[PDB]
């Protein structure tokens, strides 16, 4: 029975504990004996599961901390709209969104950095942003900078609500544990009230703000004749010259929905499914129909689970009935117990939830990246080549960090919240009980793909060096065609069953070329041998990332080395130099190594993207129809030797960031060197250990004891785990800033 | 076949024996302590080398040393 | 040219010794050198 | 004028002298 | 010798390998007053029986990892045996029948140095001698 | 009840009785492979293992090798690959047999090992195996070489072109 | 209560962070002393 | 050295003046670089001749070494100010800003303070005061 039960003023509101940091840990809250206490105060600030013990008080910290997080995002969202309001050329870019470059965030004249305020077209000097905010505000219906400014104001006051709601729900009315543990009611409101009503609300905006505004902006009315979005509703006659097949009145225009005469809506809720050829983005009428289909289908989804009115589903014994008197015969191997005791896993522990919710938010972010290039939803998005690359690349990296974090808390769940009694012989226990057959076969497929993806690049690298291009894995030598992916590219373009979609979704699949401002918005992306080989690099690097991360989850509890690895904790350096050496046996140390493999995998994904667009998709169209790509078919022939990657992609395409001094791209030249420093700097922490460094402090503490200037916060070299965390935080920081600088210097030097 | 030597600086705090995952250490009666105990290592072919006993010894520059020597099939902890 | 030749004297000698020391002799050598590192001390 | 055909074989049998004197010494150092 | 009923356990992958019946193997034997579930040192969970329990483990560390888990079920009557492949079974834990944290009589100071660790001899003293610096019969 | 049992009923063994290793079909297939067939001298174990391998090992070099462009030369490059892979493999199991069987084989070849997945534990049994593997992998390589160098003559007689 | 707050404001990092914010003379001093100030120039 | 000439008489540096925008940065500073020893490439340089630049290779060095010692002295004198208070364990994590400021005003005249630290035999700790290792 779902009920709202809360406490009344559980935690007082005072600065008593601000003046005594480290209060959350009893070991931290007794004095700063060494500098290790300083670092422990930050590595433990958010591990609420070690501050207290009861799930009621832990969950109140989680729920209140989310509010302060939503406040931070609203501060950041406000900053985006405020900069788009009074520090941008957004007004100029609305008039001519081809020759004007998008730019907010101008630069102050000090230190000679005014050179970064490059020319943007229209006499505006700033930095060419690649975040795609402008392409999104045009699709939202923004026309002037007052609407942007008042949204920034509307976000700051919205952040203040998030801060108040977090203080209110920790210090005034904190919910009890019964309010948290009804996840079955939370799914109803998140599926229907949040995702269903959210996309119902948005399709309300699309039809009444975005569809009319982008209708007139495609006819060139130049921001005078654009009515303000409310003047489309106060003047309903104004939307009859547009979409005349509807009626557009308060009551008289809405009744086709209720009387089910939905044919009057066919002019603004279309199912065209292609790219709007004047802007290159998706048809907003086709987008508005999508959100209405999504809204209807999510509100329906939110009625699946059973709250206190009897009707609905119960997750508890939908799980408990996945035993094996009742499965398909070929997958009846998962236990007589099956899934029993697994609803208590995903309800009594937040790390179990965080592991799944991160691994799916991470996978969603990578799926989103793949979908926002192959079918750009925003006007003039696809032609801004610097935004297409920087939006795909941002969301692949964001999606890959989240996936590694889903494997972190899958391992923190094991060594902190895993309960053997509720998990006896069930689906989770039967995995730990054969975890050597899972890792043996993962370590074999990781190794099968390693030879059959990378070592074929060393075959090609050697035949082309010998001068035997006819025995290399080329399109001209030994062809490796992606047979099953060229088949799908044929399936997805002949289905235009699904007959109503007369325009092919995703010109990437095939058919037609869209050129908007002369630049190609989207072309078919054909797959040859170079795409067979690069896709098995992706399979290989994803698998080893899975192998590193899954090994840390399965062997988090114990191993054949250390049968009591769970008592040592989640984050321990080692178990001594015995057994030959047990360095990095913790589950944390498999997250630390999986971060490197995430870096390797995703930096190969964004390199596959960046080169394949420049060679096969992007480019410019002349007065005949031929397409001259940015690198000109370079991927097909020279991406098959990893000498070709080094000269035709890394050496060749870094010309824009190398020769960027004394120009407006000067800051990408410094970031590109800055990323190189931080990567090399990381290797100090990765290759060395803290015995050398601690013994070096002793010789430096002596020089301070001599001059009577020693501190009482005794200088200790960083922990073993801390030193490994510093190493991976800098390797990933430095190795990404250098890629971020290289991508954007290359594509803001072109367009 | 490691070498877990115990020195006269023990205080009989007994903590080294508890940390040992393989029962190499045990207490014998002694007289150089208020505790009247001292660690001994009768089962050192069983020593795995983890030095978990050295982490527990509270005497400054600890009384129990694992001296990693000839490593054999049970001092490396191999189940295969 | 389209072949490996030799202007130097006894040009037939690389023809046989590059196969010998590199892919014909090492596996006998790695077998002899294997029998030596894995012999019982009885 | 490169070295003659026979001079290569003369070096082959001459270099067989330190080839066996290496066996002399490697085994005398008790491999 | 050794005997007991094996716990309810669906069999694992982390259990005994070819080293069990070729070099030697361990057995932990304990008595439980209740039919509850314990964590397997080789991964998984098993239900310990009502009478005499017997479990075969590959290495001694697993047995004392499990033995340390049994003390959290208030069970301190476990015995660890070592089964050589020819078949005889040695009693190795607790060696004297009382737990090593306890002090008996009759146990001997073995590998005890009667000096501070600070005055171990320099390695030059034992140069070209059989002993190491840490055996060092001086002091 | 459950289809995944402890391996031969011992829960402490590091394996599981699974449909892949302990099925009526899967046990019948693996335990009648020449490595495991009851009733074979080690020579016939190796002879049948050898010929299966020499036969298929000439394939990957005669159609995607360096000599694939021509016809008569492709088959030589494929045969000698099977010659070299097998000679080095049979060199491997002569030196395997020398170095494991030296009085009390440390591992699965001990006298008290009771292991079913490798039943050749003698050095009288590993020497006929070496001869079988060698002579088998040579005859299989030649037979796949003779069938491939005569492919035009063999394509005719399986098409009736020879009347 | 405004006794524990003022101790927090001067604790460890807020003194350090404010010091680096207060060490912004290199922004004012180098804004109006004709920013280019190399070693042989300034007196 | 005589290869270096003032930017007054330097053909490669008047060219720098010719193609120079202003905006704030390449006129007000660049006139002041005319008094510097200027290479054969139009780039101001730091040479060490004789008394000609003996005051200019002392203005940066005197300004830095004073304020580096000023930071060092106030930071040092604040440390002993709290070691004697027997509260230095938490006196360091929570900076006592009235005490620290009073230790900064002692550090204005630090060059004459260090002399009477040294002449009193009080700056430097004696050798068997200092924790060391086995050696
Ligand atoms: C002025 C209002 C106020 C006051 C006096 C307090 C006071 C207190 N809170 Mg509370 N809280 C508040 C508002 C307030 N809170 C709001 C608005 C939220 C919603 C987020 C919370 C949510 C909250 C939780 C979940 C908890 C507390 C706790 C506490 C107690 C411990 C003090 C402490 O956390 O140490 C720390 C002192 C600080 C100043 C921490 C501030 C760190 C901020 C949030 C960093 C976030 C922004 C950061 C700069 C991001 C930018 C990074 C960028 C540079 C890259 C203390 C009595 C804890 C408790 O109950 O103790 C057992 C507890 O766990 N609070
Ligand atoms: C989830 C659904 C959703 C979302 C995210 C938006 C978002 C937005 N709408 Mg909106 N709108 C919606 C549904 C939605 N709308 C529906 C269902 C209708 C009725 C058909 C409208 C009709 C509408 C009009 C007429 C206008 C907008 C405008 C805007 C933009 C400015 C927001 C703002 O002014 O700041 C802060 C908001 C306020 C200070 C007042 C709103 C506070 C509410 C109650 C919360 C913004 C991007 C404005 C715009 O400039 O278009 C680009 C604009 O003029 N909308
Ligand atoms: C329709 C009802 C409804 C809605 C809209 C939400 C919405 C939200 N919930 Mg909530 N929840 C609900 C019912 C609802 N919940 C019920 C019935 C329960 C009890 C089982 C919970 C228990 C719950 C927990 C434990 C948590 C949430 C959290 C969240 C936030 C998720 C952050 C996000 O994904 O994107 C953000 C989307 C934002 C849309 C806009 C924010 C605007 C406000 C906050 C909501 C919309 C107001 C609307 C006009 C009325 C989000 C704002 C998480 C959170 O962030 O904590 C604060 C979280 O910790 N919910
Ligand atoms: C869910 C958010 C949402 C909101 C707040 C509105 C709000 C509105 N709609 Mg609307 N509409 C929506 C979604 C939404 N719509 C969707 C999903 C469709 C497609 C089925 C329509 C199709 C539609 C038509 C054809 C008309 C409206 C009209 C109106 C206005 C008056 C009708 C009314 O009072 O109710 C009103 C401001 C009427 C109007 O005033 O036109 C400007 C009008 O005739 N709507
Ligand atoms: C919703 C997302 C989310 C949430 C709530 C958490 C929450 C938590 N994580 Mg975590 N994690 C996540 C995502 C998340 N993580 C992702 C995406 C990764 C992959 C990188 C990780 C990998 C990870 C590891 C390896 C560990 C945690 C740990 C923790 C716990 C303590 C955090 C802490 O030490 O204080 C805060 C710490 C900081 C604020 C350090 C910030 C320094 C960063 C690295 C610099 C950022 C660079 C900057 C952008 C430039 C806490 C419960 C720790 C733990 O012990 O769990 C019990 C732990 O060991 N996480
Ligand atoms: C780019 C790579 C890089 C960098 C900058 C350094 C830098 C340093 N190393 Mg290191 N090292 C590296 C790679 C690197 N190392 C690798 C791969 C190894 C093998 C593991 C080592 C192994 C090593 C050892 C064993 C030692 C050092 C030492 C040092 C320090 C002495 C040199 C010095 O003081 O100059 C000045 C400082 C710098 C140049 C750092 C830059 C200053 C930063 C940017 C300040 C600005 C910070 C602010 C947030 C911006 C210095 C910080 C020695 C040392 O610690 O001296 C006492 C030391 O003993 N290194
Ligand atoms: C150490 C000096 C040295 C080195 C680096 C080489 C290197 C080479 N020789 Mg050789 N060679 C040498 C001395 C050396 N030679 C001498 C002194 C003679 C006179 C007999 C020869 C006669 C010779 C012939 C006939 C041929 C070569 C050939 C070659 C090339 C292919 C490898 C090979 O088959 O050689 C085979 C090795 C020998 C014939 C015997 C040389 C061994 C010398 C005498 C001692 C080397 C052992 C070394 C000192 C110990 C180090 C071992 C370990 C610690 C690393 C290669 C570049 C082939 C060629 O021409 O390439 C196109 C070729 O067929 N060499
Ligand atoms: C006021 C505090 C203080 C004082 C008087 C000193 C003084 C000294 N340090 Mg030291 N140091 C300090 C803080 C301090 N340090 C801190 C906080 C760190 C951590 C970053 C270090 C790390 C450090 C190292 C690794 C070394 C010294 C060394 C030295 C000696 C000569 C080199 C030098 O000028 O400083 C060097 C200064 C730094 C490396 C940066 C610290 C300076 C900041 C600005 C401290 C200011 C704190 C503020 C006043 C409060 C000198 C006696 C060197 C030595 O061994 O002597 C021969 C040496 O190798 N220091
Ligand atoms: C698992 C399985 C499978 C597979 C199989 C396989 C893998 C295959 C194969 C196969 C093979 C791989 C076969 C083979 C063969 C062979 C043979 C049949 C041989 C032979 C030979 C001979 C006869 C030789 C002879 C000789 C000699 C000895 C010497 C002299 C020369 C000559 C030539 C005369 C499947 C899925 C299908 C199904 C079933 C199960
Ligand atoms: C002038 C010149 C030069 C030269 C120089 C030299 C050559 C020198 C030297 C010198 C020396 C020979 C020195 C030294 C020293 C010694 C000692 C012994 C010291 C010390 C110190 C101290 C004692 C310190 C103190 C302090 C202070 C002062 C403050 C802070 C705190 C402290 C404590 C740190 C050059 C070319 C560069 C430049 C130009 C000219
Ligand atoms: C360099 C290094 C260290 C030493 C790292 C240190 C000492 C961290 C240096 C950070 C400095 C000390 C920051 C201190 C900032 C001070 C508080 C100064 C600020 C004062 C002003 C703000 C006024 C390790 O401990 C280590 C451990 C394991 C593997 C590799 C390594 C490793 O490479
Ligand atoms: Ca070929």
């Amino acid at each position: 029975e779902v009920r709202v039960v809360v406490d009344n003023d559980p935690v007082p509101t005072s600065f008593q504990k601000w003046s005594q940091p480290g209060h959350f840990d009893r070991t931290l809250a007794k004095g700063a004996k060494t500098t290790t206490w300083i670092w422990n105060l930050h590595a433990n600030a958010h591990d609420f599961d070690t501050h207290t013990s009861d799930l009621e008080d832990i969950s109140r910290k989680i729920f209140a901390a989310h509010f302060g997080h939503l406040a931070v995002v609203f501060i950041w969202l406000s900053g985006m709209y405020f900069h788009g309001a009074r520090f941008s050329n957004f007004e100029a870019w609305m008039a001519n969104p081809t020759g004007i470059k998008p730019s907010a965030q101008v630069v102050w004249p000090i230190f000679g950095q005014e050179i970064l305020n490059g020319d943007m077209g229209g006499g505006f000097h700033g930095i060419q942003i690649t975040s795609g905010l402008f392409q999104m505000w045009r699709a939202a219906g923004f026309t002037n900078t007052f609407q942007l400014y008042c949204t920034a104001i509307g976000g700051l006051v919205m952040a203040a609500l998030m801060l108040f709601a977090g203080w209110f729900h920790y210090h005034k009315r904190a919910p009890k544990l019964e309010w948290f543990q009804n996840t079955q009611s939370m799914l109803n409101h998140h599926l229907a009230g949040l995702l269903g009503l959210g996309s119902l609300g948005w399709t309300g905006h699309l039809i009444h703000v975005s569809l009319p505004t982008n209708k007139l902006l495609d006819t060139g009315v130049a921001l005078k004749d654009i009515p303000l979005p409310h003047e489309f509703i106060l003047n309903p006659s104004l939307m009859n010259k547009l979409y005349p097949h509807a009626d557009w009145g308060f009551v008289k225009g809405v009744v086709p929905f209720f009387t089910l005469q939905w044919g009057h809506f066919t002019d603004f809720l279309t199912f065209k499914g292609g790219l709007n050829p004047v802007t290159g983005g998706l048809w907003l009428t086709d987008v508005a129909h999508h959100h209405l289909a999504i809204a209807v289908m999510f509100i329906i989804a939110g009625h699946m689970y059973r709250t206190n009115w009897g009707i609905g589903h119960s997750i508890k014994e939908m799980l408990d009935d996945a035993r094996t008197p009742n499965m398909l015969p070929f997958l009846s191997f998962i236990g007589p117990v099956g899934h029993k005791g697994l609803f208590e896993v995903l309800t009594t522990s937040w790390h179990a939830q965080l592991s799944i919710n991160l691994a799916m938010l991470g996978s969603l972010s990578i799926i989103i990246a793949h979908h926002m290039y192959a079918m750009p939803p925003y006007p003039y998005l696809a032609t801004d080549y610097g935004t297409v690359v920087s939006l795909f690349t941002h969301h692949v990296w964001i999606g890959g960090f989240l996936i590694v974090g889903g494997a972190a808390h899958a391992a923190i769940y094991m060594v902190r919240d895993y309960d053997p009694e509720q998990n006896f012989n069930n689906v989770l226990d039967r995995v730990l009980r054969h975890r050597d057959a899972i890792i043996s076969h993962l370590a074999w497929v990781c190794q099968f793909l390693g030879f059959h993806s990378f070592a074929m690049y060393c075959h090609n690298d050697t035949m082309r060096a010998f001068g035997r291009p006819q025995d290399m894995f080329s399109d001209t030598g030994i062809q490796l065609q992606p047979v099953f992916a060229q088949w799908l590219q044929h399936i997805h373009t002949m289905t235009i069953a699904a007959p109503n979609l007369h325009d092919p979704v995703s010109y990437a699949f095939g058919g037609g070329v869209v050129a908007v401002g002369g630049k190609v918005a989207m072309m078919p992306i054909t797959l040859g041998t170079a795409d067979f080989l690069i896709h098995h690099i992706h399979a290989f690097t994803i698998h080893v990332t899975v192998l590193v991360l899954l090994k840390g989850v399965l062997f988090a509890r114990s191993s054949r080395l250390i049968p009591d690895k769970a008592n040592l904790g989640f984050r321990f350096p080692c178990d001594g130099p015995g057994r030959g050496g047990t360095c990095q046996v913790s589950a944390w140390d498999h997250v630390f190594l999986g971060l490197f493999w995430m870096y390797n995998s995703l930096s190969m994904v964004i390199f596959h993207f960046f080169w394949k667009m420049q060679s096969d998709v992007w480019g410019t169209v002349g007065a005949d129809g031929v397409v001259t790509h940015i690198t000109g078919g370079n991927f097909a022939t020279s991406s098959i030797t990893n000498n070709g990657w080094l000269r035709d992609f890394l050496w060749a395409q870094s010309t824009q960031v190398i020769t960027s001094y004394n120009t407006s791209l000067s800051a990408y030249g410094l970031m590109f060197l800055g990323g190189h420093f931080i990567f090399g700097f990381s290797l100090m922490f990765l290759f060395s250990g803290r015995g050398y460094w601690q013994e070096l402090i002793e010789s430096i503490v002596w020089a301070h004891n001599k001059l009577k200037v020693a501190p009482a916060i005794q200088p200790r070299a960083l922990s073993i785990i801390h030193g490994r965390a510093v190493g991976v935080a800098h390797y990933l920081l430095g190795g990404i800033v250098t890629t971020w600088a290289f991508f954007l210097a290359r594509m803001t030097a072109f367009g | 076949s490691h070498t877990v030597k115990i020195y006269d600086t023990c205080i009989g705090c007994t903590q080294c024996v508890r940390a040992c995952p393989t029962d190499v250490l045990e207490m014998v009666p002694w007289d150089g302590c208020r505790a009247g105990q001292i660690a001994s290592s009768p089962r050192t072919e069983d020593c795995v080398g983890c030095k978990r006993c050295e982490t527990a010894c509270p005497t400054d520059f600890l009384s129990i040393r694992v001296y990693l020597g000839a490593e054999t099939t049970r001092s490396m902890g191999l189940a295969y | 040219m389209t072949q490996l030749t030799g202007d130097y004297a006894a040009s037939w000698l690389p023809w046989i010794m590059i196969p010998l020391v590199f892919y014909i002799l090492p596996f006998p050598v790695f077998a002899i050198l294997f029998l030596w590192i894995q012999k019982e001390a009885s | 004028m490169s070295i003659s055909d026979t001079q290569v074989y003369i070096a082959l049998v001459v270099a067989l002298v330190p080839g066996f004197l290496a066996w002399r010494l490697a085994t005398e150092l008790y491999k | 010798t050794l005997s007991g009923q094996t716990p309810i356990f669906g069999g694992s992958t982390g259990g005994l390998l070819k080293k069990a019946e070729v070099e030697e193997k361990y057995a932990i034997t304990w008595t439980s007053p209740k039919e509850q579930v314990f964590e397997m040192p080789t991964g998984g969970a098993a239900i310990m029986r009502q009478g005499q329990n017997l479990l075969y483990l590959a290495r001694k560390e697993q047995c004392i990892a499990l033995g340390g888990q049994l003390r959290k079920f208030k069970i301190t009557d476990y015995k660890i045996y070592r089964i050589y492949p020819n078949g005889e079974t040695v009693y190795i834990h607790p060696a004297d029948g009382v737990f090593p944290e306890k002090v008996n009589q009759g146990r001997e100071k073995v590998r005890y140095n009667d000096r501070r660790i600070g005055q171990n001899p320099s390695p030059s003293k034992v140069k070209f001698s059989g002993i190491a610096t840490y055996d060092a019969p001086n002091s | 009840n459950d289809i995944i049992k402890p391996f031969k009923g011992d829960p402490c063994l590091g394996n599981l009785s699974t449909p892949i290793n302990d099925s009526p079909l899967a046990k019948a297939f693996i335990n009648n492979l020449p490595a495991y067939r009851k009733g074979l001298t080690p020579f016939m174990r190796g002879l049948e293992i050898g010929m299966a391998h020499g036969y298929f090992l000439v394939g990957p070099e005669v159609v995607i090798g360096p000599l694939r462009e021509s016809a008569h030369g492709a088959n030589l490059s494929g045969l000698i690959t099977a010659i070299y892979i097998a000679v080095s493999a049979c060199l491997g199991i002569s030196i395997f047999a020398i170095t494991t069987f030296q009085g009390n084989p440390k591992g699965s070849y001990s006298s008290y090992s009771k292991d079913s997945l490798r039943p050749l534990r003698t050095r009288e049994e590993w020497s006929q195996l070496n001869g079988g593997i060698f002579l088998g992998a040579m005859g299989g390589a030649i037979f796949a070489y003779l069938l491939l160098e005569n492919f035009d003559a063999l394509d005719a007689i399986l098409r009736g072109a020879v009347n | 209560e405004a006794r524990y707050l003022f101790r927090y404001l001067s604790s460890a990092p807020v003194v350090a962070t404010l010091a680096l914010i207060i060490i912004s003379v290199i922004l004012i001093v180098l804004n109006y002393l004709f920013p280019g100030l190399q070693y042989g120039t300034f007196f | 050295n005589t290869t270096l000439v003032p930017c007054y008489k330097s053909p490669a540096f008047v060219e720098r003046m010719k193609n120079a925008p202003d905006s704030y940065y390449t006129t007000k500073p660049l006139k002041a670089y005319s008094q510097l020893l200027c290479g054969e490439d139009g780039l101001p340089r730091i040479a060490l001749d004789r008394l000609s630049l003996a005051v200019d290779v002392a203005i940066p060095i005197a300004i830095f070494l004073y304020t580096a010692g000023f930071i060092g002295w106030s930071g040092r004198s604040y440390l002993q100010a709290i070691k004697k208070q027997d509260k230095a364990e938490e006196k360091e994590v929570f900076i006592d800003v009235p005490l620290f400021i009073s230790c900064m005003v002692m550090a204005l005249f630090w060059p004459m303070a260090v002399i009477k630290e040294l002449l009193a035999g009080e700056l430097v700790a004696k050798d068997e005061e200092i924790p060391i290792s086995v050696r």
